[PDB]
RNA sequence: UCCCCCGUGCCCAUAGCGGCGUGGAACCACCCGUUCCCAUUCCGAACACGGAAGUGAAACGCGCCAGCGCCGAUGGUACUGGGCGGGCGACCGCCUGGGAGAGUAGGUCGGUGCGGGGG
RNA sequence: AGAGCGCAAGGGUAGAAGGGGGCCUGACUGCGAGGCCUGCAAGCCGAGCAGGGGCGAAAGCCGGGCCUAGUGAACCGGUGGU
């Protein structure tokens, strides 16, 4: 699948992959979101 | 528990006697009981693990040591194997925690198997290791009646400081080992 | 087997060929010298006796060496050798190959068969005093299929082998013929 | 706890493992 | 046979490897000139000897034809050749031993090659063993 | 298993090779890229006690005496067979206590 | 006649001999597996290409069962 | 300067496999134990901790040993930069200069640097 | 080391790149020394710096996977933000 993750309390991004089926239901992964320094992510 | 009935007869009874057969020059050659490990090779209850836990547990009871599972290798398609499912019980124990399970062996297993004439003594393979396997394990001190479900049986394992068996013939034994001769 | 043996140095390989002269190479743990040798001379001396007996070389120093011929390179092509070795012994115990004879025939070819010696010469780890010129091997009882192994030969006195006595000597085999033809290029 | 081993051959065991009440039936020294 | 499927041309290189000594048998049996003997060549020979010595002596073929003679169907240039018309041959150069014969004495080991040879292309030599081992 | 051993060695230099024996524990500033050791303070190769890490503390500042008065710094330290742990921690103890 | 085809060649192997001048970082020797490794300022990327970590002299040593590896001397 | 042991590098089998043998004073190994740190898919086997008593058997250190592996000439050749002559071709031969593998002779159960203990 | 290392082959590899477990997500942002390859375009390798981190006692290691296939100039359009 074809996924770009986005941040939380802002809207950053990045290049990703998804694999739906496969144990892939939830993605919450850290990152490096450049307003600030630091915060969690997610899907869609 | 460093004491029991059957660790003297080692030191008190068959130490001694072991260097009348062979006579050695040092007090570390003499044959030596020190590793036994248990196995419970069980492709049966492969698929459904829950008889896997009644085994094991009830496994513990015999052994008297927290017991582990070995998974398999290659992949058995024609029993219907591939990974890692599979499940072997094994166990080893060493110190006084084979001598406690050893005790309620050759006095209260063996004897109470179903018509035991003796062990097999062909199980020597030729260094100082033998080996025998059994059905009904329920032959066994704390295993009662009313908790056996299946009569799933098992295959042991020992190790000596025996080069050759014929060591090993004269040092079980002297511990009160059966054999058919 | 004498023989006359000349000495080599900076002469060209081939251009000795050119006299009928076969170069060659005699050595041991104590030498090491070129040489060569008349091919006539060599080729009667060698046929008789080849790598079994011993052939003494005697230089222009009047010198009798006892050598043996390790190897011969030979040229493919017109079966003709180009090289020789000569082993130089002394007296201690040493390796080499010994000739071999076959008495009586068996039960296999008396009674319709072929006699398929493997070898004509077993490896013998012997001294320069025991040079055993045949080692007999009473091949009588050899039924059709049976073969006689490294494990039962009359070794002299002081002659122990040096290859595995389970190496055979040589076997007995079926004879094939022209009844076999009409089965081999039918099925 | 030291189990004990009451078989009907007299043959009284004293050991080391759960619940000394090991009713054993006709052991070794029968 | 195993292998895998067809194989180059090549070139008859010289007379290098391509040469033994007799290694089995009284007499001997060997190529003077470089070629791609058959399987049905041997085989030419290999009937021939033992058809000259019902009930004889034993035979021993030392080459043997692992390469795959390509050929094509009588057309042009798509692909390479499905070949194997001949079948497989054997690379035989200069002073190479071929046919090894024994239990026949020298009328009969000599009659049995030389014909051999006429089944066969190049040129021939027969031999006996002087002495010349290893 | 030298495997830790190994990487070690690619770092950099002034290398520790810790090798305790039963009662023992020895201990060596190895300068790699010839072979030569400088400073080595050894324990029962020593005079010291028997209490293992007790005397695998002291092991430590010893070679801090010994390192500044020949000049160094690096501490590379070498984790053979051992897992750090005790009596090769304790190693590391005094050695950097300063 | 399904045949013709091949693989377009990565063109590999050594590109700097012993004994040369090596600038700051550039590349000595690509390889397949591990036909050679690291030295004396000599690392290496996920190709297994070796380069060096600094500038200097190329040298090729050879530790039989260890492998070889490839190394550069500098001066400074 | 010299000998033993310990740690650790260097060449990468001429170091290795196997055999016999010798060491427990020092040193290393085993070992006593699992309270502690700490550990096992289970086990103090490995890892780990506290320590005397016992030993050289194992592990190891050191020799002797050639049966295996390994190493392996000289000579000759094959092949061959380069030059040139013969034949229909498959090919062949000479000059110059280079020159393997294989095998033979035979070699080996090795060498040394720094640091530390010890007489 | 004839296994394994997702899949063809090859080189490579146990002195790990293979197998299990713990904690984690550097399948980073901003640049890029110097080269590999190369007609162009393109592909490729990467020391190191800054910020902010991750596993580790530290040394350190991390800009995805042992590596070499798993792909598409540009134009024209889709959604987000500054």
């Amino acid at each position: 699948l074809l996924l770009e993750c986005t941040e939380c309390k802002r809207r950053n991004y990045a290049t990703e992959k998804n694999k739906r089926n496969t144990p892939n239901k939830l993605e919450l992964r850290k990152y490096c979101p450049w307003c600030r320094k630091h915060t969690v992510h997610r899907e869609v | 528990p460093l004491d029991l009935a059957l660790k003297r007869k080692y030191y008190e009874e068959v130490r001694p006697e072991l260097i009348r057969r062979f006579g050695y020059q040092n007090v570390w050659e003499v044959p030596r009981l020190e590793k036994v490990v248990i196995n419970q090779g069980l492709g049966e209850a492969k698929e459904d693990a829950r008889i896997l836990e009644k085994a094991a547990q009830e496994l513990a009871l015999i052994t008297g040591q927290k017991p582990a599972v070995t998974r398999a290798k290659k992949s058995i398609s024609n029993f219907k194997l591939r990974k890692g499912m599979p499940i072997g019980l094994r166990v080893t124990l060493r110190r006084d925690r084979m001598w406690i399970f050893l005790e309620k062996l050759l006095n209260v297993a063996l004897p109470r198997i179903r018509d035991f004439r003796g062990l097999n003594p062909n199980s020597f393979d030729g260094r100082g290791n033998y080996n025998l396997g059994l059905r009904e394990q329920l032959i066994f001190p704390e295993i009662t009646y009313d908790m056996v479900d299946a009569l799933r049986g098992m295959d042991i394992a020992v190790v000596t400081t025996a080069e050759t068996d014929e060591e090993a013939r004269a040092l079980l034994e002297l511990l009160g080992f059966p054999f058919r001769k | 087997y004498r023989l006359k043996a000349y000495y080599r140095e900076g002469e060209k390989p081939s251009a000795l060929r050119r006299a009928g002269k076969l170069p060659g190479v005699m050595y041991n743990r104590h030498l090491n010298r070129k040489v060569y040798v008349d091919l006539v001379e060599f080729d009667k001396v060698f046929r008789q006796a080849s790598i079994h007996h011993v052939i003494v070389l005697e230089l222009p120093d009047g010198q009798s060496l006892p050598t043996l011929v390790r190897q011969v390179n030979l040229d493919k092509r017109r079966r003709r050798p180009e090289h020789v070795d000569f082993f130089v012994l002394s007296d201690e115990p040493v390796e080499m190959y010994v000739p071999l004879r076959f008495v009586g025939t068996p039960a296999g070819v008396r009674a319709g068969g072929v006699l398929q010696e493997i070898h004509r010469d077993i490896l013998v780890k012997v001294s320069p005093r025991n040079i055993p010129e045949f080692i007999e091997v009473d091949v009588s009882g050899l039924e059709i299929g049976d073969s006689l192994h490294a494990s039962d030969l009359k070794l002299p006195p002081g002659v122990e082998l040096a290859v595995s006595p389970e190496e055979t000597i040589a076997a007995v085999v079926p004879p094939e013929d022209v009844e076999k033809l009409a089965e081999e290029a039918a099925a | 706890v030291p189990a004990r081993i009451i078989c009907g051959c007299g043959n009284v065991i004293e050991t080391y493992s759960t619940k000394p009440e090991i009713y054993v039936e006709v052991c070794s020294k029968c | 046979r195993m292998k895998y499927r067809k194989q180059q041309r090549g070139r008859l290189k010289g007379a290098t490897k391509g040469g033994d000594y007799v290694a089995f048998g009284d007499f001997g049996l060997v190529a003077l000139e470089p070629a791609w003997i058959t399987a049905q060549q041997i085989e030419a020979a290999r009937v021939a000897m033992v058809r000259h010595f019902r009930r004889g002596g034993k035979i021993f073929i030392r080459i043997f034809p692992d390469k795959p003679y390509t050929k094509k169907p009588l057309e042009v240039r798509m692909g390479k050749g499905k070949g194997n018309v001949e079948g497989y041959v054997a690379v035989v150069k200069p002073g190479r031993v071929m046919f090894e014969v024994a239990g026949v004495t020298e009328e009969q080991a000599m009659e049995a090659l030389r014909i051999a040879g006429h089944k066969l292309p190049i040129k021939t030599k027969i031999v006996r063993r002087d002495a010349y081992d290893e | 298993k030298f495997r830790v051993r190994n990487r070690i060695k690619r770092t950099g230099r002034l290398r520790l090779s810790v090798f305790r024996s039963l009662k023992h524990i020895y201990a060596q500033i190895i300068d790699d890229e010839k072979g030569v050791t400088l400073v080595s303070a050894s324990s029962l190769a020593l005079k010291l006690k028997g209490n293992k890490t007790e005397v695998a503390r002291q092991v430590g500042r010893a070679l801090a005496e010994k390192a500044l008065a020949l000049g160094i710094k690096q501490v590379a330290f070498d984790r053979g067979p051992y897992k750090y742990h005790g009596r090769v921690k304790a190693l590391a103890e005094g050695a950097r206590e300063g | 006649t399904k045949n013709g085809r091949d693989s377009q060649a990565k063109r590999l192997g050594v590109k700097r001999y012993e004994g040369q001048v090596v600038r700051a970082g550039n590349i000595l020797v690509r390889q397949r597996g591990t036909r050679f490794k690291p030295g004396k300022n000599v690392g290496m990327g996920r190709d297994f290409t070796l380069f060096a970590l600094v500038d200097g002299v190329v040298e090729f040593q050879d530790r039989g069962r260890l492998g070889r590896y490839v190394h550069v001397r500098p001066l400074a």
